[PDB]
RNA sequence: CUCCGCGAGUGGUCGGGGUGUUUACUGGGCUUAAAGCGCCCGUAGCCGGCCCGGCAAGUCGCUCCUGAAAUCCCCGGGCUCAA
RNA sequence: CCCCGGAGGACCACCAGUGGCGAAAGCGGGCGGCCAGAACGCGCCCGACGGUGAGGGGCGAAAGCCGGGGGAGCAAAGGGGAUUAGAUACCCCUGUAGUCCCGGCCGUAAACGAUGCGGGCUAGCUGUCGGUCGGGCUUAGGGCCCGGCCGGUGGCGAAGGGAAACC
């Protein structure tokens, strides 16, 4: 839910106050960009790509080493998502919930979860239309947006 | 702060770490520094109840 | 974590650790709280297993960065 | 660091044994030193010694007659008794009569300028009257004690008979030395063991 | 009189000759005789007198509850309450408690429509409260007078205040609570961190 | 959701002063908070002001001198004129010699005394006494 | 005026309770607000001299719980009307 | 009978303001006194993180053209003062 | 009453708690599948995208209504046996809707924490739940104990507040 939740957690990562390049790093900025483009072509989304760089390759953060952001690097290197990552995730979640609701029409909890997800989709669409990252004629039609699932 | 206001009456003892005055009908506590005994330590009843620490201006002792 | 208004300078509680793979002997840099199965880049064996907290290491811990 | 009494005597009397509770106040002050894997709180014995020294200097500056030393703990009846017999202070073991400091029309109406309670969590009535009248208060506090209205505290194991007897003997010796009837070398006429109650 | 309580001993021995020193050094007055010794010019007034009853099997047992305000008219005021079966000792008890509860009152100017540096009014804006009567005292220009209720005027005049503006809230018809709230504000003049 | 850092910082200072603390830590901060603290320190209500460079915008550690009797941010931020300063003076302060209003003007954040000296007006921010 | 901070039942952060049926009754209440007094219980008490260690006669005891509403809990003396100060005392209900 | 208040006035009933912090901007309250919609999604509206650069709309300062006269506040003068 | 078999409808005893989940209503046997929403850990991604929300909505106990199925126990209405001055009640026997399932309507409740939602600051002590970190042990287990943080859930209680109960 969004309002009147039972709990209000604090879980989040605490980064250094001003991140810098690690002294122990064995990867140059250009090699970091090629590794990111490799993971993108393999198909991981940007959050997963960042986790992969941090875990497997020991890259703490793309921004200090390269001066850019991960989606900026992917955009420069010929990788352009259809929609923004969070909006696409919300739309896929809504499509999965609707597919479930097709065979289970009396799942009122699932209907409320779908309403929450669709409201989040609407807020994100309002923001993206305001900032120009999506076309101003974009409309959330789940029947015509099945291809994104 | 205060600009040329001459406020009457007895002045109150001032708390030596918070400036909470020992008001009439409320009894604070005034003693000498336990480590030295040179400076005076004044604790209003609020600071005594709250356990507010006090520091000697002369020595480096912090007491209840 | 704690409250940002209570901690003076918040810092990352995790750390980066160098590992030596026991099979081949390659050294690798790896996040301590690895949220995935981290493998050796050469032989391919598993070096770190993910948990809900600090990851479990199968390779020798050469030094914590 | 140089001790009022030897560390073997201290750690045999168990003065630095605290209750297994929590006390964020004492922890922030730094009187808590180490907690074992069974949850037992251990004080800093060096801080214990330094607070004994400063406390002895505190009681030394007051006339002994105007200092009231009180406990309701029966374990502290005897150590406070010999401490106070050797210093010359209004002593009180047993029940603190309410209104002794606030009711001047009472037969036992004492007038004091310093109060010394063995345990403030049990000797609450004396602490309450001291707060109401504005009398300075000294207390042998541990993890369970409430710190309100205590102008001076000595974090120590105020439960055991051995700890109480050793602490009171050390305080009596230091107060005698500060008053001047004893130089810094002599000891009391009786050992610490006579302070321990029976 | 026997100087019961050691402060009374010093006061009768003349080591303390003025009432200002007690409130300067935070000394607690436990006896009224110190007050009559150090303030011979103390005027006491009967602010309120209510009849009060307890129900019992044989009928109500009545007791007078008298409220008394004592003051020197020079910055010293106190108010006390006395319950007694008869009015005379009720007033005596109230006078004794007022004398025990006497306190200094800080005075001065501070009104925007005045510039005199005299003790005619309160030095700053102060508040007091007793149960539900809240009384805010505000400094006023000289010559305005006491702009409070009647019992508030009596308490302020006894405390030695000439001009003031009042702002009250709650049932002021509770005369005891109104008097206590006004006295509370006058005592709260000393809680201001100058 | 956090709305006004100035009112948040002022009420935090008031809470710490009520509890009789020696220092209050102020997070998040802005230049308005810094200039308000500067005016308070200039008039003595607030002691030393140390900046802390945490990554999340900065923090201010302020020393308290036992001088505040009541503090608070006037909200809404009312536009006040030089001829209108005095009624807000009487509205928020006790005594004609005690306390100060804080004003944001085109020459910067200052006290109501300095605003009346410069013969200017502006936006009311807070009060101290 | 609100008697008790418990609402008369230690229910917990929930909206509805499964609720039970009273013994010798049926007025009753949910799982909380009911009395669940336990007794040791055994058939034929003190015949252990004339049975048990005679013949072979192996007996059994069965701890038994009885559930009562407030009316029956007051009626069989399992609950008294304690004073206001003693209302917050934590005592076990005689097993 | 005598005393009290105002007096060429003094009373009755109405309407407005005060009363009234009982309309609350200053400045009320909503556990139990009247008062939190059974719960949640969200449109308009209102309220909104930090830093830097531009503008100068709100805002602030001065000035000008104005906001009829009478009325209102201050000052001087003339009706014997007064109005 | 006891035994041997079959059929049917409801519920999920103890464990079990001011224990958990959920926005509220509400949710208590096991296994499986399909979903949802949180907490915790994180040098993951976006970069203010947020709050509240008139109007407008959607969900919403019990009883009740519409149509279909089912019906063990209980049981409004009703019948009978008692009691009483009366007894159209309270007690006993019995008994139909209803209670259960499916589709819809109803849209109410002491729908209550009688406490709108969001965020910050302000002593503590103590039980318990989830995650996580440090130490010790180990029914060597996803285990137990102590200490810290984060997030819930109870108790007492600083400052403060209140007409007071009290928070
Ligand atoms: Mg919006
Ligand atoms: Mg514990
Ligand atoms: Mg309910
Ligand atoms: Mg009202
Ligand atoms: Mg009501
Ligand atoms: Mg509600
Ligand atoms: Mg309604
Ligand atoms: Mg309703
Ligand atoms: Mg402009
Ligand atoms: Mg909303
Ligand atoms: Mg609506
Ligand atoms: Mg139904
Ligand atoms: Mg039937
Ligand atoms: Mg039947
Ligand atoms: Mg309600
Ligand atoms: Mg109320
Ligand atoms: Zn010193
Ligand atoms: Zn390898
Ligand atoms: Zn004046
Ligand atoms: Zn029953």
């Amino acid at each position: 839910p969004h309002r009147s939740r039972h709990k209000k957690g604090r879980s989040s990562s605490v980064r250094p106050p001003h991140p810098t390049v690690p002294t122990w790093i064995q990867y140059t900025p250009e090699e970091v960009e090629q590794l990111a483009v490799e993971l993108a072509r393999r198909g991981f989304p940007p959050s997963q790509i960042g986790i992969i760089l941090r875990d497997q390759y020991g890259i703490p953060l793309v921004k200090p080493i390269t001066g850019k952001k991960l989606t900026k690097i992917l955009e420069e290197h010929g990788i352009k998502q259809e929609l923004p990552e969070d909006l696409l995730n919300l739309i896929r979640r809504a499509l999965r919930i609707r597919k479930h609701l097709e065979e289970h029409p009396k799942d009122m909890a699932s209907r409320r979860g779908l309403q929450l997800v669709e409201s989040k989709i609407h807020r994100l669409i309002k923001y993206y239309k305001r900032v120009g990252k999506i076309p101003q004629d974009f409309v959330y039609n789940p029947e015509a947006l099945s291809h994104l699932a | 702060s205060i600009r040329g206001a001459r406020i009457y009456g007895p002045s109150p003892p001032a708390d030596s770490t918070t400036n909470w005055p020992l008001a009439p009908l409320e009894r604070g506590v005034v003693f000498a520094c336990p480590n030295c005994g040179k400076t005076t330590i004044v604790r209003s009843a609020r600071a005594r109840k709250l356990g507010v620490p006090y520091r000697c201006p002369e020595c480096g002792f912090v007491g209840p | 974590p704690q409250r940002f208004s209570r901690v003076l300078i918040p810092q990352p509680r995790s750390r980066f650790v160098r590992l030596r793979c026991p099979d081949c002997g390659n050294e690798q840099v790896t996040f301590s709280h690895a949220a995935m199965v981290v493998r050796c880049l050469v032989c391919g064996r598993v070096l770190a297993q993910p948990t809900g907290g600090k990851a479990i290491f199968a390779g020798h811990v050469v030094k914590v960065l | 660091y140089e001790y009022l009494v030897p560390l073997e005597k201290y750690l045999s009397a168990g003065v630095r044994l605290g209750t297994r509770l929590s006390n964020k106040y004492l922890e922030e002050r730094g009187f808590i030193y180490a907690v074992r894997p069974d949850g037992l709180r251990i004080f800093d014995i060096k801080k214990i010694d330094e607070r004994l020294r400063i406390a002895a200097k505190l009681i030394a500056r007051y006339p002994p007659d105007r200092v009231l030393v009180h406990t309701t703990r029966p374990y502290g009846f005897k150590p406070v008794q010999m401490f106070c017999k050797f210093v010359g202070c209004k002593a009180l073991t047993g029940r603190f009569i309410p209104g002794m400091l606030t009711n001047p029309n009472l037969s036992n109406y004492l007038e004091v300028d310093l109060l010394f309670v063995v345990d403030p969590r049990l000797d609450s009535q004396a602490v309450a009257e001291a707060a109401k009248m504005g009398i300075p208060v000294v207390a042998l506090v541990d993890t369970d004690t409430p710190h309100q209205y205590i102008d001076f505290m000595i974090p120590c194991n105020n439960k055991g008979r051995k700890s109480l007897a050793l602490i009171f003997w050390v305080l009596a010796r230091q107060v005698l030395r500060e008053r001047g009837e004893l130089k810094p070398d002599q000891d009391l006429p009786v050992p610490p063991e006579e302070f321990e109650t029976r | 009189w026997e100087p019961k309580t050691a402060l009374g001993r010093m006061v009768k021995e003349g080591k303390i000759r003025t009432i200002d020193e007690i409130f300067a050094n935070n000394l607690l007055i436990k006896e009224p005789e110190i007050v009559d010794i150090l303030l011979p010019g103390l005027k006491q007034e009967l602010l309120n007198l209510n009849l009060v009853q307890r129900q019992t099997h044989a009928g109500e047992r009545n007791q007078f509850q008298a409220v008394v305000a004592v003051g020197n008219e020079d910055g010293y005021v106190g108010v006390g309450i006395g319950k007694s079966r008869q009015v005379r000792q009720a007033i005596e008890k109230a006078t004794r408690e007022a004398k025990l509860n006497i306190t200094p009152v800080r005075r001065g100017c501070g009104s925007w429509k005045c510039s005199c540096d005299e003790p005619h009014s309160v030095p700053f804006v102060v508040s007091g409260k007793s149960g539900s009567v809240e009384v805010t005292l505000i400094p006023a220009p000289k010559g305005v007078g006491l702009v409070a209720g009647d019992v508030a005027k009596v308490v302020l005049r006894l405390a030695g205040i000439k001009d003031v503006w009042t702002k009250t809230r709650g049932d002021t018809r509770t005369t005891l609570n109104f008097a206590l709230a006004v006295f509370n504000a006058l005592r709260n003049t000393y809680y201001f961190k100058l | 959701v956090m709305l006004d850092l100035l009112s948040n910082a002022l009420t935090a200072i008031k809470n710490a002063e009520a509890m009789g603390k020696r220092q209050v830590v102020i997070w998040p901060v802005n230049k308005l908070i810094y200039y308000t603290l500067r005016v308070l320190q200039r008039y003595g209500y607030v002691g030393e002001i140390e900046y802390i460079d945490d990554g999340r915008g900065g923090k201010y550690v302020v020393q308290l001198l036992g001088k505040i009797n009541d503090i608070g941010a006037i909200r809404p931020r009312f536009p006040v004129k030089y001829r209108e300063i005095v009624e807000w003076e009487q509205k928020y302060l006790p005594a004609r010699q005690i306390g100060i209003l804080v004003i944001s003007t085109s020459q910067g954040v200052m006290s109501h005394l300095e605003a009346k000296e410069k013969k200017i007006g502006g936006v009311l921010l807070a009060y101290v006494y | 005026p609100k008697k008790r901070k418990n609402r008369g039942r230690k229910k917990g952060d929930k909206g509805r309770e499964p609720y039970v049926y009273c013994d010798n009754c049926g007025k009753v209440v949910p799982r909380s607000k009911a009395i669940r007094l336990t007794v040791p219980y055994s058939p034929v008490p003190p015949d252990l001299a004339r049975e048990l260690e005679k013949q072979g006669a192996i007996i059994s005891r069965y701890l038994v719980t009885k559930t009562y509403c407030i009316n029956c809990a007051v009626f069989f003396g399992i609950i008294k009307v304690r004073p206001r100060e003693e209302r917050k005392k934590r005592v076990p209900l005689q097993q």
